[PDB]
RNA sequence: GUACGUGAAAUUGCUGAAAGGGAAGCAUUGGAAAUCAGUCUUACCUGGGUGAGAUCAGUAGUCUCUCGAGACUAUGCACUCUGAACCUGUGGUAGGUCAGCAUCAGUUUUCGGGGGCGGAAAAAGAAUAAGGGAAGGUGGCUGUUUAUAGCCCUUGUUGUAAUACGUCCACUGGGGACUGAGGACUGCGGCUUGCCAAGGAUGCUGACAUAAUGGUUUUCAAUGGCCCGUCUUGAAACACGGACCAAGGAGUCUAGCAUCUAUGCGAGUGUUUGGGUGAUGAAAACCCAUCCGCGAAGUGGGAACGCCCUUGUGGCGUGCACCAUC
RNA sequence: CUGCCGAAGUUUCCGGAUAGCAGAAACUCAGAUCAGUUUUAUGAGUAUGUAAAAUGAGAGUUUCUAGUGGGCCAUUUUUGGUAAGCAGAACUGGCGAUGCGGGAUGAACCGAACGUGAGGUUAAGGUGCCGGAAUGUACGCUCAUCAGACGAAAAGGUGUUAGUUCAUAUGAACUAGCCCUGGGCGCUUAAGCGUACUACCCAUACCUCACCGUCUGGGUUAGCUUUGAGAAGCUCAGACGAGUAGGCAGGCGUGGAGGUUUGUGACGAAGCCUUGGGCGUGAGCCUGGGUCGAACAGCCUCUAGU
């Protein structure tokens, strides 16, 4: 469970970095750079039941 | 371990202060129209199972004991094992004559009596 | 068995428990050092710096 | 989506509302899908797997 | 005290207390006044001394059960026991209500400090080596171009600037409030058998207790509060019933039918029309001769079970009730 | 008395038989199906129906058995209207069975749907005073000698504010906004109106906790010194809580009967009185004091002129 978690939160800071490099090159290339739709949404309920 | 009591007010019946003919024994408002039976503002409480008090301390007088009523020396000994969790409450049609030998016997017994000193006086 | 629920967030005994990672997380970790190049084209801050 | 597994994390055992105070309780309900602990509930979540 | 057992409510008189600008009125929270429950240290532990006596005797009898188990009797009080009485202990340890603090746990609120990352790898800006320009023009003279003030633009510039903002820290320091459910140990973790902020509060103190805490009644203050039932009507509006109190006052009994449940027996079942019988009430209970009433008149899925055997998985059979197919 | 379920207020044929709605029982199933769901695509004509991906929930029955078998308002659609309004149908929910915060007040408006409570946070609406909360910040608009604040109404204005455009610093034509004319106290660089941003107020709503009840899912016997087997007990966990008609369950009380308490009573039964005390969510029950004077009660069952 230890490594796995180790894994999880190597994945991320690499999958964060390589956004943030990407943007960096397109914007020194001047081209434009579209990250990918999420996957997930996180739904609020705001109105009540009547 | 301290009693909570959720409510000490009495649920009194409706409009019961207003007549002498009604009781202030409680009875469910049956009229259709009435404000207190749909809970308006202002109306009065009515009992519900949520004023329930907790099982454990169901039953417990405030200083944590059971009232058991006693009629004789016999029902006052059934205490024996449990003078920790119960109190004698000597019955009110029992005389003179057995009031006194059963608070005798409930001093023994390490019993509480709620009411011991009824019907007699002392003589140090 | 769990008569009261305590918060991971605030509680670090539980957090420990929950996680065995969190002994060993080194959530501040310095990358630029001494580099630090811009990088923003001529052609992007032209775009940019328009109208 | 970690602050609120951590906090607000309920799991659906046995139809009833069980907080995840324990990774045994993640395990024995998503453990056929090599779900073992918390962190690896919410990499579910979060990178939203298979 | 014949206005005669008990003597309720409506109602009336007097007395006392309180309240009172054109209603009362009830509810919620407290105050005030009056009035109550409501309680206490008194026992435990450990002695020692003294004597005491049995469930104690290097003891003798009786009785009832069944050797030894109870009840006694006589004797001893040495052995054991009696927190056994008292003296000596000046030894210890001390519960209920209300408070204060500390260490914690759950929830929450409110102030900070530090750091990582992103953003034009902020924009500015300062410093700053230059170039150009004009101004709302300094000097020269409105016009003018750095002077005897400077400004703007561009590069350069230190630089990898700083800051703001956004985001993140399983980074950290305080303050406040509300809760303490559960009750040996189990578990999950962290430290190092033990220890712990880890499957829910414990410590340290006090005072008062012999008042505080409460409770009740009256009353005041703040806030709220349209008259109940019936019918009507979306709803109400309504129209009705209600001077007050007490007592009485309305889905009952029975015959038939059907469902359901329980009970008895079961291809049966039902004694009480009657007869027998019943001495302690004999209209009960108990018993049953003859009738009669009502009843009688193969293939698939599947409950359950055994056997396996890659064992779980599935397969091989046996297949109730019931439903589909002949 | 309490608790748990809980409609419909109407299709259709026609006072009805149906059905629908709501429950009961027996069945078979979670490796089966279902949905006031959204899609995909096939077709057909932006929609449409059908068939087959996501999401959620275990689903399908069979039998018989209570009640309803009015509408109001609102939304949308509507056809004609026709002094104008309106009328007419249809479409859809809410109320009708439903309290709560705001809306001055009010049944249809804005929020929100309800066990008993402590704490926290909000919704709608609010923060000059009545009134809990900024006489908050930053811009502007408005002067009324009826503002504003919460149809004569079109327009006119030697009425403004911003002004634009066009003519040659002015004038004309215009562009809009607001004023003039046509809940209370009070407010006027607002306590008015419009915009933007912080802070704050509090509902029965939301979150955490405790407690009550119900429902649901478990555990519990060679009854282990944890002793907690009225197994009709004990115990663990989660969710939930309006309610008329109606359905269901468990309890309180009264007269009499069988049994029982080796029950209470002239040392005071029953009854009544009481600002005495206690118990129960409640029906009710126990008790102190006073009064009183001969009978009476708890428990199991039976019964009813309860």
């Amino acid at each position: 469970i230890a490594k796995r978690a180790e894994a999880y939160e190597a994945e991320y800071r690499a999958a964060e970095r390589e956004q943030i490099e990407l943007a960096r090159k397109a914007r020194a290339e001047g081209n434009y750079f579209v990250p990918h739709e999420p996957k997930l949404i996180f739904v609020v309920r705001i109105r009540g039941i009547n | 371990v301290n009693i909570i009591k959720k409510r000490t007010k009495p649920f009194k019946r409706h409009q019961s202060d207003r007549f002498k003919r009604v009781g202030e024994s409680w009875r469910k408002p049956r009229g259709i129209d009435s404000c207190v039976r749909r809970r308006f503002r202002g109306t009065i409480s009515m009992p519900k199972i949520g004023y329930g008090n907790n099982k454990k301390t169901r039953y417990c007088m405030p200083n944590g004991l059971k009232a058991f009523l006693v009629r004789n020396v016999s029902d006052v000994e059934l205490l024996l094992m449990h003078n920790k969790t119960y109190a004698a409450e000597i019955a009110g049609n029992v005389s003179a004559r057995k009031r006194v030998e059963i608070v005798e016997k409930a001093r023994a017994l390490g019993v509480k009596v709620t009411n011991a000193g009824a019907k007699v006086r002392s003589q140090e | 068995a769990h008569v009261q629920k305590k918060n991971p967030l605030k509680n670090k005994a539980v957090l420990s428990r929950l996680n065995p990672y969190a002994k060993a997380y080194k959530a501040n970790v310095k990358i630029n050092s001494e580099k630090t190049p811009k990088a923003a084209g001529e052609k992007f801050l032209s775009v940019l710096h328009e109208n | 989506v970690r602050e609120l597994i951590y906090k607000r994390g309920f799991g659906k055992v046995n139809k009833q509302r069980i907080p995840l105070s324990d990774n045994a309780i993640i395990e024995a309900a998503l453990g056929k899908y090599s779900i073992l602990s918390v962190e690896d509930l919410i990499h579910e979540i979060y990178t939203v797997g298979p």
